[PDB]
């Protein structure tokens, strides 16, 4: 019954400062602590630091004094800052909270935020092109048809893809993105539906690329053969 | 710093069978207050880790009793008495007795299910993309098991090399299958110069390779 909301994903230039915020809701009968953790893509978890109820902090020495955790003006809002970043700092950053009953009795890592991917790069953001993956008899297996969207040429990750504004979830497969030689990502999202529904139901893929403030809705029209 | 070693790195297990994950620390995790700050988490693809166990053996709210934790000092174990399809993912152990707090490297739990042949689908490039000077052809291998699958692109029966990329979903939490998407990228000129576009699929569930193809300009 605790929720942690983190700020959006995006770019940080090398040597510059990464800045993230976390809002912790749901604690009422006790104070709480906030731990910060990161996860490089395809790697494990690394603990960054903690902010105690009174505002004091503890940091991982591996971060070489480049880290700061502060309490913001807004109730339950915390800021994580990491200075002089390099490619080693590219990761999904998480905040995690737990009940603090007293200094001699506290929990940790009980509730986690969704995680925000921060990419360290000197490159500019680039919004995706969204192309239909049109259904046809080449994608139609005995009463079921496959269709989708190709989300191409964007930077940095991530992108979110929904179908029919979230009304369509069954049979959806959103694939891991691939990095092309251009340095831009390409991702596909597919869905299997009854083929009889193709002439009576509209299928739209909703693509959001938060780093570039790009939102694209693409109607996927069937082929005739 | 305290080193946390998880064993094994990969854990394939038959549905309904037990699973055991080991976590070993380079130093005792027993704190001066008599408590052992050892935790277990489960992380699903594209999702945050979720806590299962704290204080070695205490289950978090909503965690079913097929999950259990044991151990003391430096040796710890996460047990699943009867593995279910939804138990797939990466399990991590964590210690917070010592500063800095450190995690184990993770253990990926996989379901060993019956062989399922993939359903193969092909998609031509869109006219929208063709207008930009590029042509991407997509081949989808849906809901197969095991993970091992070979995709070969053929353009007018000529085997393609260095112009395709693919990715595979993590194991499905309901049916225990994988899906694979492969993209073949050509210039519009090369695309317009050829007729037949095919993706050849080799998998254990298939007695012979399955070729899914289309002819450019049929409709």
């Amino acid at each position: 019954q605790v929720q942690l909301q983190e700020s959006g994903p995006g770019l940080v230039k090398p040597s510059e400062t990464l800045s993230l915020t976390c809002t912790v809701s749901g604690f009422s009968l006790t104070s709480y602590i906030v731990d910060w953790i990161r996860q490089p893509p395809g790697k494990g978890l690394e603990w960054i630091g903690v902010i105690w109820a009174g505002g004091s902090t503890g940091y991982n020495s591996a971060l070489r004094s480049r880290v700061s955790i502060t309490k913001d003006t807004s109730k339950n809002q915390f800021s994580l800052k990491l200075s002089s970043v390099t490619a080693a700092d590219t990761a999904v950053y998480y905040c995690a909270s737990a009940a603090y009953y007293s200094y001699y009795n506290y929990d940790g890592f009980a509730y986690w935020g969704q995680g925000t991917l921060v990419t360290v790069s000197s490159a500019s953001t680039k919004g995706p092109s969204v192309f239909p993956l049109a259904p046809s008899s080449k994608s139609t297996s005995g009463g079921t048809a496959a269709l989708g969207c190709l989300v191409k040429d964007y930077f940095p990750e991530p992108v979110t893809v929904s179908w029919n504004s979230g009304a369509l979830t069954s049979g959806v497969h959103t694939f891991p993105a691939v990095l092309q030689s251009s340095g831009l990502y390409s991702l596909s999202s597919v869905v299997t539906v009854p083929s009889s529904s193709l002439g009576t139901q509209t299928y739209i893929c909703n693509v959001n690329h938060k780093p570039s403030n790009t939102k694209v809705d693409k109607k996927v029209e069937p082929k005739s053969c | 710093d305290v080193v946390m070693t998880q064993s094994p790195l990969s854990l394939p297990v038959t549905l309904g069978q037990p699973a055991s994950i080991s976590c070993k620390s380079s130093q005792s995790l027993l704190y001066t207050d008599g408590k052992t700050y050892l935790y277990w988490f489960l992380q699903r693809p594209g999702q945050s880790p979720r806590r299962l166990i704290y204080l070695v053996s205490k289950l978090d709210s909503g965690v079913p009793d097929r999950f259990s934790g044991s151990g003391s000092g430096t040796d710890f174990t996460l047990k699943i008495s009867r593995v279910e399809a939804e138990d797939v993912g990466v399990y991590y152990c964590l210690q917070s007795t010592h500063f800095p707090h450190t995690f184990g490297g993770g253990t990926k739990v996989e379901i060993k299910r019956t062989v399922a042949a993939p359903s193969v689908f092909i998609f031509p490039p869109s006219d929208e993309q063709l207008k930009s000077g590029t042509a991407s052809v997509v081949c989808l291998l849906n809901n197969f098991y095991p993970r091992e699958a070979k995709v070969q692109w053929k353009v007018d029966n000529a085997l393609q090399s260095g112009n395709s990329q693919e990715s595979v979903t993590e194991q499905d939490s309901k049916d225990s299958t994988y899906s694979l998407s492969s993209t073949l990228t050509l210039s519009k000129a090369d695309y317009e110069k050829h007729k037949v576009y095919a993706c050849e699929v080799t998998h254990q569930g298939l007695s012979s390779p399955v070729t899914k193809s289309f002819n450019r300009g049929e409709c």
